[PDB]
């Protein structure tokens, strides 16, 4: 399994990816990924149990969640793998990512509705079902709520941080995980959600297929961090209330630990690392 | 200490806040009587399920950002 930069996909790979995503949506499987993500987004708290984000397990949790999604795509078309979006490089609304043959573009100004590409509500193929309000159409406002995506230089400043995570292991932490997540510092992952706008800025963000490509690049940055810091590893390593330690299992699967997910090469490689 | 309660009409919608699969929230917000899930971060900022990734200083600011995002749409119960 090779995860490739979205920008590099051939026309045929884009076609097959889009078709597999639309079939997961048609069959009902897609929306349960949105529902699982939302359940953790709303339940993880800085003062209590926290697993899928604002916590050291943000990275291994999303690595397994993305492997579940990729495996579902592969059950529809075994040639498809999850591409990643390097938002530090492909940083404008004119990027090929946002072309009508791939994810479609920004939303119109009146109601944010995406009007082109395979996921536009007008196609009849992308109902927004798992939602927090009456609107049932995909929305985006690319660059609307924040002016710029992160730059390579900003990403490097986070990749340089040696500690994986630090007590109190939440949105107040110093360290790599919380700077990549973005609750502190120059802000990488959260800022991308805000930049896309629409459902990506909400607690039902997998409603936009870009979710997966964003998180596949965040996953790649974890892998790059590891190669920058072969001497540094996941923390905590045992006995931490409310937080997933290295060898504890993670909800919802219950049968996998952070330790089982540190080495991505057991499951896929990247086009370049 | 919890923030104070609030009640106003913002952009034509009633927003209310009060101290009290989703967390057990110390504070509740409603938009036209429908509960909006909100959450407090360790630094004292707030977010909501309508705008989760952009912290704002208060639960009233989270309620107002939600009304801004909704563009008139009714909220659905969570
Ligand atoms: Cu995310
Ligand atoms: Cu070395």
């Amino acid at each position: 399994t090779v995860r490739k930069n979205q920008a590099t996909l051939t026309a045929d790979e884009k076609r097959r990816f889009v078709a597999a995503v639309l079939e997961l949506k048609r069959s009902g499987r897609y929306d349960e990924f949105v529902r699982t993500h939302n359940e953790f987004i709303m339940s993880d708290t800085d003062s209590g149990e926290r697993t899928g984000h604002r916590s050291p397990s943000f990275l291994p949790w999303h690595r397994r969640f993305l492997l579940d999604f990729e495996q579902a795509l592969q059950s529809v078309d075994s040639s498809v793998t999850l591409p990643y979006w390097d938002w530090s490089a492909d940083r404008t609304v004119r990027a090929s990512l946002w072309a009508p043959d791939f994810l479609g573009g920004t939303g119109r100004s009146t109601d944010g509705r995406v009007m082109d590409g395979p996921f536009a509500a007008s196609t009849g193929n992308w109902p927004i079902n798992v939602r927090v309000d009456s609107r049932t159409y995909l929305r985006r406002s690319l660059g609307g709520s924040v002016a710029e995506l992160p730059t390579r230089a900003e990403v490097e400043s986070v990749l340089a941080i040696s500690a994986y995570d630090l007590p109190p292991y939440n949105s107040a932490s110093e360290g790599f995980r919380n700077h990549l997540e973005g609750w502190r510092g120059v802000n990488l992952h959260n800022r991308v959600h805000v930049w896309v706008g629409g459902q990506m800025a909400t607690g039902v963000s997998p409603n936009d297929p870009v979710f997966w490509l964003h998180h596949a690049y965040v996953d790649k940055l974890w892998a790059e961090w590891q190669r920058r810091h072969p001497d540094s590893a996941y923390v905590p390593t045992g006995g931490t209330p409310d937080v997933v330690d290295l060898n504890e299992t993670m909800k919802p699967w219950n049968t996998v630990r952070p330790a089982d997910l540190l080495d991505h090469t057991a499951y896929y490689t990247f086009d370049a690392l | 200490a919890a923030p104070e309660s609030f009640d106003e009409v913002y952009k034509g919608r009633r927003i209310q806040g009060r101290p009290a699969h989703e967390h057990g929230g110390g504070y509740e917000v409603f938009v036209d009587g429908v509960q909006l899930h909100v959450m407090r971060n360790a630094d004292g900022s707030w977010i909501s399920v309508v705008s989760h990734y952009d912290p704002v200083p208060t639960p009233r600011a989270a309620a107002r950002a939600a009304v801004d995002e909704l563009q008139g749409a009714p909220l659905l119960p969570f």
